């Protein structure tokens, strides 16, 4: 599988960073990077992907301007950078890995998705 | 194990009064204790009841909304505050202490009491 | 009211695939009723193939426009009277026997079209894939079922005709039964993009190499293997171990590819056609021993069809992926469509005329003698290694540019996006 | 591994303030959750991991740490909001409830009615013996009743019943039963039936005599 | 389409037997989530029972019920199941099947702790050795003793009866005000008892006549007295 990586309790206006990393000698070159999140009162909704080759990057509409994503495939990792977070952002993250292609339109499919992870925690307090 | 009562006496109408009620020998941080009172030709009837520290403190039906009663643990005193006093009021108080831990209302220690009057 | 739906649908699917094999596995008997040679001989499975490619297409059409519980009823009742009527010819008329394998191919075609879309809109998302795959796996087992039931039949009645007449009336069943259980429910702007293309356009002709391969074996092997056991004075259970190793060796290739990309897709990014072009070449240096091993021992000829068999179908559930891989969504329903009239137009359309031709030009300036009746069809049979070699190199050429072609798709989907 | 909350049973009124206190002793000192429940119906979710509010409960829930204690707060208390409350941890591959804490109504306080239930000829009849002491519009809860059979204190066969609070008058009833074979109750003269409460400045008593009229 | 959670399984089984419990869910992916079972006595407070997730690979029991009970799942068609062996007499009560996270164990930690979100209605379960009988109904007769400041009590006693409820009227519904009616409590033998009392003005006892009035269902039957006397 996957290993996230971070999380933890922040407050109102700071930030975070996770990563999530691929054991051993394996290479997810081929296609595989994506983050999704779960809240205790809601369905899994997507929150952003990136591409293979050009580095083009996707995010969902209620987490622009806040959320960063970047691939690095010289050390086989995946980062996720979160600026100004507010008390609904309380929930737990996720990595996961399909062929489909980054498109607009295309986050909120998690039903063909080839690898998952377990994900890590992150709550904000006041 | 001694109780001792003070504060009473005769006041005018609409006054106010604190009556303060004191231990020796027994600590009571760990116990619960009342107020009564019994006018001349009746017979001694609830007023107030003072519990443990969180747990409150409960008044008698007539004297709703114009009595206070308070603990002060460091002196091992409790103290009662009337206001509003009318003539009626006239009868002699008495402090009281209750030996069972859960509130059941086991009255073992009485005190003297004090005399309350009120004319003008 | 589902599994009811699956179950018929998969039973028609295999009838299908039973009725086109039944040719094959007499076809020894037919060129000496008849009168015809084996230049002939290769016209019935040429036309039939030819009228289920010009067939597919417009019935694709037609299924989104009437009804198609009454399209499936009418295809399967027309092919089944037909191939119960053409039994009857008598020997002096071979057009009639073409002109009926032109009608089966209408009927098969209309069917083969329409069942999926059904199949596949009483489903939802999550479980699509397990009745769909239920679905297809009716190839192989059908294809098998064609050489041994026309074999046990001939053998069993003392003449080839009933080979021809105890299909279709099952077919009669099932007929009915769908019209009882089963519910009812700008292209030329994309061709200026889809060649150019590149591994698009290689991965077309690869499979077109496969297609040809496979046609032309499946069709004239067992003859071969008959003229090889009466030439060694060795000599009909030839058409059934044949049947045998095709229900299964279809099943092993579509683990095995499957598997092997699993594995290099965490290696590198140029997985598929990599994995196919290694099993084709393999596929090639086994095929081209057949050839020197029946000269020999029968066993060993055997031994070699199976590894060939096993290695030759591991690229049919990966071709789908590249097509997948390298178009953007919207033009897919055009980009599948246009290959597989393709993979007939140069595949198994001509294979088999091409090869009796061949064999009777050789024969025809030779002396006629059992000897060179075998000779003559296996040095005719000896281009189908080299189309599969000529097929490695078009993967090795889209193994290439795989690459280039996905970082354009993206670029194109998220702008369109 | 267990909690303890504090206090098991706390009375308020409509407009005040309410402060309730899960003490934990498994190392998570942020893991506890709270739950509320009715009578008779479901629980629900009121506030997970100690600071966050769950979607749609009303905003004037509040919840935060203190030392390695945790509280759950209420600040304008509601007539929709008497109920009972639970705390959760969750430390291993074992999670655990507490104890619950209630919340009541508060009025002036009011002196029980005693009133003694002999047995009746049918009761007789079939031989079994089973007197009542009924306890009548009091509050608060806590009152001691005591039978006494020939001025002797008797224990281990008696039983209690209390009801819920009066949706009118907000007090409470409260039903003692001693059971006893026909043989023993023949054995007897007097029986009497002792209650003792807050409001009571002496213990009353009130007292039966066998085969009198 | 809003979750659903539908337990089925209740009833009544003697001691040493067993039993099985189902949970069928509803509007959302059966994958991603976790099943807990979780109890309630009938007087005291909850208690977490079993868990288990959608591979069966992560199963776990508490420990007072440890190698009692076992804990299987079906994917196909969204059901949940529990099985109970060698039950006594301290199983009575009424069991609820609710929702977790899937992966609770593994980021369980200092602050985040998640929670179980959706519950259901639950079924009851009963563990005892009687048999059905009916109700016998005694008077409760006021006298001198029994009259307080102008106003005197008088009662009904309802005994012996099995199972849960009974309905208890007075004057086939003509008396509304001041009668209380006491919960069911348990006995040595195995059966259950309550009595019901009402207050009246003392003068009324003059005149009006007094019908206690049962009704029980599951044993089929209705009873009339006079409480006079």
């Amino acid at each position: 599988q996957l290993v996230e990586s971070g999380g933890g309790l922040v407050q109102p206006g700071g930030s975070l960073r996770l990563s999530c990393a691929a054991p051993g000698s394996r290479r997810f070159d081929y296609y595989t990077l994506g983050w999704f999140r779960q809240a205790p009162g809601k369905e899994r909704e997507g929150v952003s992907c990136i591409s293979t080759v050009g580095g083009i990057t996707n995010y969902a509409d209620s987490v622009k301007g806040r959320f960063i994503i970047s691939r690095d495939n010289a050390k086989s990792t995946v980062y996720l950078q979160m600026n100004s977070l507010e008390p609904e952002d309380t929930a737990v993250y996720y990595c996961a890995a399909g062929r489909e292609m980054c498109a607009p339109m295309m986050l909120g499919d998690y039903y063909d998705m080839d690898y998952w992870g377990k994900g890590t925690p992150v709550t904000v307090s006041s | 194990v001694q109780l001792q009562e003070s504060g009473g006496g005769l006041v005018q109408p609409g006054g106010s009064l604190r009556l303060s009620c004191a231990a020796s020998g027994r600590t009571i941080s760990r116990y619960a204790m009342s107020w009564f009172r019994q006018a001349p030709g009746k017979e001694r009837e609830f007023v107030a009841v003072a519990r443990r520290s969180g747990d409150g403190a409960f008044y008698a039906d007539s004297v709703q909304g114009r009595f206070t009663v308070s603990r002060d643990d460091a002196k091992n005193t409790v103290y009662l505050q009337m206001n509003s006093l009318k003539p009626e009021d006239t009868a002699v108080y008495y402090c009281a202490i209750d030996s069972d831990t859960f509130y059941s209302g086991s009255y073992d220690y009485w005190g003297q009491g004090t005399q309350v009057t009120v004319s003008s | 009211g589902r599994g009811a739906a699956a179950a018929i649908l998969s039973l028609g699917n295999v009838l299908n695939y039973l009725d086109r094999y039944t040719v094959a596995g007499v076809l020894l008997d037919i060129q000496q009723h008849f009168g015809v040679k084996d230049r002939g001989a290769g016209l019935l499975q040429s036309v039939f193939i030819c009228s289920f490619m010009v067939a597919a297409p417009i019935f694709g059409y037609l299924g989104d426009r009437f009804n198609r519980k009454v399209i499936l009823s009418c295809g399967i009742f027309f092919w089944s009277a037909v191939t119960f009527s053409s039994s009857f010819i008598p020997q002096q008329y071979f057009w009639l026997l073409v002109l009926s394998r032109g009608l089966v191919g209408i009927g098969e075609a209309s069917y083969s079209t329409i069942a999926p879309t059904i199949i596949g809109d009483l489903f939802t998302k999550n479980t699509r894939t397990l009745m769909l795959s239920v679905f297809y796996f009716a190839i192989p087992l059908g294809s098998g079922l064609g050489y041994i039931t026309g074999s046990s039949v001939k053998q069993a009645a003392g003449d080839w005709h009933w080979a021809l007449r105890v299909s279709p009336v099952l077919g009669m069943i099932t007929g009915t039964l769908i019209l009882i259980l089963v519910p009812a429910t700008s292209w030329l702007r994309d061709m200026k993009a889809l060649i150019r293309n590149r591994s698009y356009v290689f991965s077309s002709l690869a499979t077109s190499a496969v297609s040809f391969a496979t046609g032309a074996l499946g069709m004239w092997i067992p003859l071969y293997l008959h003229r090889a056991q009466v030439v060694q004075k060795t000599a009909a259970k030839d058409s059934l171990i044949f049947g045998a190793i095709t229900c299964f060796t279809g099943f092993l290739g579509v683990v095995t590819g499957a598997g092997a990309t699993r594995w290099c897709r965490l290696k590198t990014q140029r997985a598929d056609p990599l994995v196919c072009a290694v099993g084709m070449l393999g596929s090639a240096i086994f095929i081209c021993l057949i050839f020197v091993a029946a000269k020999s021992s029968i066993v060993g000829a055997y031994i070699c069809i199976f590894v060939g068999e096993t290695l030759l179908f591991s690229n049919w559930a990966i071709t789908a992926d590249i097509l997948m891989y390298v178009v953007i969504p919207t033009r897919r329903a055009t980009a599948v469509a246009l290959q597989s009239f393709t993979s007939h137009l140069l595949g198994d359309a001509g294979s088999p005329y091409l090869i009796g031709f061949i064999s009777d030009l050789i024969r025809q300036s030779t002396k006629d003698s059992p000897l060179w009746e075998f000779l003559s069809l296996g040095y005719a049979l000896m281009l189908c290694p080299f189309v599969v070699v000529l097929g490695g190199m078009f993967f090795l050429a889209t193994a290439l540019f795989f690459v280039s072609d996905r970082a354009r798709a993206e670029q194109q989907v998220n702008q369109l996006a | 591994i267990q909690m303890t909350q504090s206090p098991s049973s706390l009375s308020a009124s409509v407009g005040d303030r309410v402060t309730i206190t899960c003490r934990a002793s498994q190392s998570v000192s942020s893991a506890v959750a709270w739950y509320q429940q009715k009578p008779g119906k479901a629980p629900k979710l009121l506030i997970y991991s100690a600071s966050s509010l769950y979607s749609g409960v009303p905003s004037r829930f509040s919840g935060s740490r203190s030392g390695t204690d945790f509280t759950l707060t209420i600040s304008s208390l509601q007539p929709e909001d008497f109920a009972t409350y639970y705390c959760q941890q969750s430390s291993s591959s074992l999670i655990t409830f507490g104890q619950g804490t209630k919340v009541e109504i508060k009025r002036t306080v009011a002196a029980p009615s005693v009133f003694i239930f002999p047995p009746s000829d049918s009761q007789l009849k079939s031989g079994t013996a089973s007197v009542v002491c009924l306890l009548n519009n009091f509050y608060p809860r806590e009152a001691k009743v005591q039978w006494k059979v020939d001025n002797a204190l008797q224990s281990g066969n008696s039983q209690e019943s209390v009801t819920e609070q009066d949706s009118k008058d907000s007090t409470y009833s409260l039903s003692s039963t001693l059971t006893l074979s026909k043989a023993d109750y023949e054995k007897h003269k007097v029986y009497a039936c002792e209650v003792t409460h807050q409001g009571l400045s002496s213990p009353v008593t009130k007292s039966f005599n066998r085969g009198e009229c | 389409s809003e979750v659903q959670l539908v337990e089925s399984g209740g009833g009544l089984v003697q001691p040493g037997g067993s039993l099985r419990l189902s949970c069928a869910a509803s509007g959302f992916n059966f994958s991603y989530y976790s099943i807990h079972w979780v109890r309630q006595a009938p007087g005291k407070g909850l208690e977490w029972v079993a868990y288990i997730s959608s591979s069966s690979s992560y199963t776990s029991y508490a420990d007072s019920v440890k190698g009692r009970f076992t804990i299987s799942a079906d994917t196909s068609k969204n059901t949940a199941y529990l099985q109970m062996n060698s039950l006594r007499a301290e199983d009575t009560a009424v069991y609820y099947c609710a929702r977790g996270y899937q992966y609770w164990q593994y980021h369980a930690s200092w602050y985040w702790n998640g929670g179980l979100d959706y519950w259901g209605q639950g079924t009851l379960v009963t563990v005892s050795s009687a048999s059905t009988k009916g109700p016998s109904v005694f008077p409760l007769a006021p006298s001198s003793k029994s009259t307080s400041g102008g106003t005197a009590a008088l009662g009904c006693l309802v005994k012996d009866y099995f199972p849960e409820p009974v309905t208890v009227s007075w004057n086939s519904g003509a008396l509304t005000s001041g009668v209380h009616t006491f919960p069911a409590v348990l006995q040595s033998s195995g059966l259950y008892s309550l009595s019901s009392v009402v207050t009246v003005p003392s003068s009324s006892l003059g005149t009006q006549t007094y019908i206690c009035n049962v009704n029980h269902k599951p044993s089929n039957t209705k009873v009339d007295k006079k409480v006079e006397p």
